[PDB]
């Protein structure tokens, strides 16, 4: 029925006008299909006849499926929607199962003919006029306009939710122990009453809605838990992701790898361990959709391993405000981190991962702090507060690093949890030129056009080396130089460079890079007792720039 | 109550439409405070619940007032300000008194409550809409729009200006020496009197306003022996820019001079005209780093000379009111942060440093929030406008904690840097 609800005043974008789209006459097969429907809708108030004074029109269609015994009126509003004002975005935020609080009893209620029960703003009705096409030429023109929320208009979900929320208050004002969640046309009612005293309330609510014209066909609220909503499987005391069936193909198209990674990410919010490192690398293409991106060998062990974890289903629990929130993080591989949030010993609230592809060079600690940050934001959205962290890092390691890092940082309450691998700084640079230690004046340089370069050094003791390199850049050579010095020096060395690039990468104390050169260099530093790096202005002739920068003339010059 | 006043018609800057900014997620504690504050505002007719036909949005936050007595709602009108006030910088602009910086003492008084009594033009309310968020997206969000001039919107002071100038007359006559400047929700009061006389004319002023209606929060360092300096008193005298030191040594090592050739090679961008001609030659050999090599006289002539070209500033001083002020901050050492305000790179209109060492509130984010609020207050005093900061911090960390140590009623424009500065140790 039509509710005595107040109508929300609607309006067209500034300087626009009602649609005037053209509708192709249709098979007289479906012109009778419509008339039957519209006659029943008109009887019920939903629509009304007016076409003389109504200069607008929206196309109307008709579709019937054997998966039914009747027809279906369908109207294409996409032109009216183009000229209808904006509304307060319905809801760009869905709850997350792990943040729902333990309830004793839940009951979803379907509220079907939602929209046709809510009136539409008198002044806007005229812009909804559709026209039913006559048999042949016997066209007097039968046209109707809506008096309620149209099934595909832009403001229907918003105006419906708003109206439903006002209908509910005089009812939740009298029934304080009942909590209600709105979603599309579903009402989920929750409470802490004995299932007996609960079904009585659900009935009162049904009668309340019934007085407002809204029907809850659900007699007794006959909906079935587990509830399946937004890809979730929700039980009365546990939730989980809906079944994840990873296909088994012989050849994978770039599109098949996506849906694959898609599911693997979705499942990661509760299955500990899922890995996406290699199945994700593959998609490094410029123009591809069917490009038979050939599955690699490492990407092959990954897909198998996730299939193994997906083996036995896992469940997570709901939230209890009286307990604490805790999140633990452990290092998975290189660049990958996993974590779980819980209130108790072994029943996770939710799971998750964090990977870092920020260019390529980052520090194990910098990554941990980032992981802590990503979790913190999530907790704030889901539970309204921050968890206590359990982290595989010693208060000393951490403090040494933040105290010396150029960026300001923060991390809530956290405790150490000894669990390998353990986060730590594999090497520290000295802050003062070492005395007695040899001094290497390092230099490198490549020819951009030819890709031929050289790396070298000259020490104070007269030691010299120059090695020719092919297929290189001014940055590989600049690091090759530092690498040669580290290779020919004793356990304590003083190195001088002109390169701000190389000084930065190393000062950042990286550990397991996506470059074997930097890994070769890292492996050296760790082996050294004391290393001290220093930087001086590139092309402004210094000792290093005059001696170490002239031996590079055994190729290209100027 | 029922105090009718014709409303000043406010209009958006043509072409532009109302704001639609996303509301950051808030903690339950802060949400509870917002709904309590907001419910009172609604009984008093200050704000009204709105429907879905209003698509606009402006972020809201909750911050603690002085001493942490109780919560305060802070509306982030940066976007709305940019869509309006930029042309309420023209139509109802408020002139900036160039002598406020010369005063010996400046107090800052919160005069924001005044606004809540002047009704806002009805066709503009719509644009002030804000949403108190819901935890975990369980409920829609409570939605309101303002019925009266709001507090952090630059049009409020532009409109109350009339009432202000009037209320203040009797006092500007009895006190022609004292400079008074209004910025957003604050009154900036400056004089050259003694800190004991000044603090006296300030509460004289407080009572004059109160005598006429407006209110203003009280101190704590006079009657109840409150361990705190909460009532802002600045002294634009001690303000100076000389963090550019050169190491004064007796034993010059190769390392030492190398660094010096470096700092001097950077300084060379700010002050065209200082070169390392002679120093960049005593380093022409490939010697051990730690090998003393006490400068040749020619060098000492270049070092001595440079030690000076610094204290003598560049042209630079060209404050173009048509440009924006940019502020960069660099985490220095332990509890120390340097900063530079400019409009064109390497042409500093001002430089400084800030410090309250990591011990009591040994937090990084807390210091950064403090330095951002000090650098801003200074800019309001000297140029009558706030700067856009380049904060060395991760965006999300900052968006999560800024509002935990924030004590000011305005919010500056900001952005984040991810690349280390090699402008770090050079001051
Ligand atoms: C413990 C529990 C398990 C399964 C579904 C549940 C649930 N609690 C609510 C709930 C709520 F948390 C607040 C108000 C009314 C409620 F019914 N819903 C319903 C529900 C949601 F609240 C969100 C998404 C799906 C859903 F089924």
């Amino acid at each position: 029925p039509i509710s005595p609800i107040e109508t929300v005043p609607v309006k067209l974008k500034p300087g626009m006008d009602g649609p005037k789209v053209k509708q192709w006459p249709l098979t007289e097969e479906k012109i009778k299909a419509l008339v039957e429907i519209c006659t029943e809708m008109e009887k019920e108030g939903k629509i009304s006849k007016i076409g003389p004074e109504n200069p607008y029109n929206t196309p109307v269609f008709a579709i019937k499926k054997k998966d039914s015994t009747k027809w279906r009126k369908l109207v294409d509003f996409r032109e009216l929607n183009k000229r209808t004002q904006d509304f307060w975005e319905v809801q760009l935020g869905i709850p997350h199962p792990a943040g729902l609080k333990k309830k004793k009893s839940v009951t979803v209620l379907d509220v079907g003919d939602a929209y046709f029960s809510v009136p539409l703003d008198e002044d806007f009705r005229k812009y909804t006029a559709f026209t039913i096409p006559s048999i042949n030429n016997e066209t007097p023109g039968i046209r109707y306009q809506y008096n309620v929320l149209p099934q595909g208009w832009k403001g229907s979900p918003a105006i419906f939710q708003s109206s439903m929320t006002k209908i509910l208050e005089p009812f939740k004002k009298q029934n304080p122990d009942i909590v209600i969640y709105q979603y599309m046309d579903d009402l989920y009612v929750g409470s802490d009453l004995e299932i007996g005293q609960h079904r009585t309330k659900i009935e009162e609510l049904r009668q309340h809605l019934l007085r407002w014209g809204l029907t809850t066909p659900d007699k007794k609220h006959q909906k079935e838990p587990p509830f399946l909503w937004m890809g979730y499987e929700l039980h009365p005391d546990k939730w989980t992701v809906q079944p994840i069936v990873l296909p088994e193909k012989d050849s994978w198209t770039v599109n098949d790898i996506q849906k694959l990674v898609g599911k693997l990410n979705w499942a990661s919010q509760i299955y500990p361990g899922i890995k996406v490192r290699q199945l994700s690398k593959l998609l490094r293409g410029t123009k591809a959709l069917t490009e038979v991106i050939p599955l690699t060998e490492e990407a092959e062990l990954e897909l198998a391993e996730n299939r193994e974890i997906l083996k036995e289903p896992v469940h997570g629990v709901y939230y209890d405000p009286s307990k604490d929130l805790i999140a633990e993080i452990q290092k998975q591989g290189q660049g990958q981190w996993t974590y779980q949030i819980y209130q108790e010993p072994f029943k996770n609230l939710k799971t998750g991962k964090y990977a870092r592809m920020r260019g390529a060079h980052t520090n194990d600690v910098k990554q941990l702090t980032e992981a802590v940050q990503k979790i913190t934001t999530e907790s704030i959205v889901i539970w309204g507060k921050t968890p206590k962290f359990k982290l595989p890092i010693q208060k000393e390691t951490w403090e040494t690093w933040w105290t010396e890092y150029w960026q300001a940082t923060w991390i809530p309450e956290w405790e150490f949890v000894n669990t390998p691998p353990l986060v730590k700084l594999w090497y520290q640079l000295e802050k003062e030129p070492i005395v007695g230690a040899e001094t290497f004046y390092v230099d490198g340089a490549a020819n951009r056009e030819t890709k031929l370069g050289k790396a070298g050094y000259v020490t104070n003791k007269g030691r010299q080396k120059v090695v020719p390199l092919t297929n290189t850049t001014n940055q590989k050579t600049e690091l090759q130089a530092i690498y040669l010095a580290l290779q020919d020096s004793g356990l304590e060395v003083n190195i001088v460079t002109d390169s701000q690039y190389a000084l930065g990468i190393i000062q950042a104390q990286p550990d397991k890079s996506e470059s074997e050169l930097v890994n070769q260099i890292i492996e050296q530093l760790i082996k050294k007792e004391k290393v001290y790096l220093a930087w001086v202005p590139a092309h402004k002739g210094i000792g290093g720039n005059e001696q170490v920068d002239k031996l590079v003339s055994a190729g290209i010059r100027k | 109550p029922i105090s009718p006043i014709e409303t000043v018609p406010v209009k958006l800057k043509p072409g532009m439409d109302g704001p639609k900014v996303k509301q950051w997620p808030l903690t339950e504690e802060k949400i509870k405070a917002l709904v309590e504050i907001c419910t009172e505002m609604e009984k008093e007719g200050k704000i009204s619940k709105i429907g879905p036909e209003n698509p606009y949005n402006t972020p809201v936050f909750a911050i603690k007032k002085k001493d942490s007595t109780k919560w305060r709602k802070l509306v982030d009108f940066r976007e709305l300000n940019k869509r309006t006030q930029d042309f309420w910088e023209v139509q109802l602009g408020i002139p900036h008194p160039a002598g406020l910086k010369k005063k010996k003492s400046v107090t800052v008084l919160d005069v924001g409550d005044a606004y809540f009594s002047v009704p806002l033009d009805e066709d503009f309310r719509k644009y002030t809409a804000f949403t108190i968020p819901s935890i975990n997206n369980e409920t829609p969000g409570i939605r309101y729009q303002y019925n009266v001039l709001p507090q952090g919107w630059k049009g409020s002071p532009a409109i109350f200006q009339s009432s202000m100038t009037k209320i203040l007359e009797p006092f500007k006559k009895q006190n022609p020496d004292i400079v008074i400047y209004q910025y957003m929700d604050d009154l900036y009061v400056g004089s050259d009197l003694e800190i004991g006389q000044h603090r006296t004319k300030i509460e004289e002023l407080r009572q004059h306003l109160l005598r006429w209606g407006l209110t203003t929060p009280d101190k704590k360092h006079q009657k109840e022996p409150p361990f705190l300096w909460m009532g802002y008193e600045l002294h634009p005298d001690k303000w100076t820019v000389q963090p550019i030191v050169l190491p004064e040594k007796d034993s010059w090592t190769v390392n030492d001079i190398q660094k010096l050739v470096g700092k001097l090679n950077w300084a060379s961008q700010i002050y065209p005209g200082i070169k390392v001609r002679q120093l960049s030659k005593l380093l022409r050999g490939t010697k051990a780093l730690t090998e003393v090599i006490p400068l040749t006289e020619e060098a000492e002539l270049e070092l001595a000379e440079n030690r000076e070209i610094l204290k003598e500033p560049v042209h630079g001083v060209y404050y173009d009111p048509s440009k924006d002020l940019i502020a960069e901050i660099q985490k220095q050492g332990q509890g120390q942060w340097t900063y530079q305000i400019y409009q064109e790179p390497f042409k500093n209109l001002k430089t400084g440093k800030y410090a309250r060492m990591r011990g009591a509130h040994t937090n990084d984010v807390k210091q950064l929030t403090e330095a951002v609020q000090k650098i801003t207050t200074e800019s309001i005093v000297i140029w009558g406008k706030t700067p856009k900061f380049k904060l060395p911090i991760q965006k999300e960390t900052w968006e999560t904690w800024w509002t935990e140590y924030w004590q000011a009623t305005w919010i500056p424009e900001w952005e984040f840097v991810n690349t280390p500065p090699l402008v770090k140790l050079w001051y």
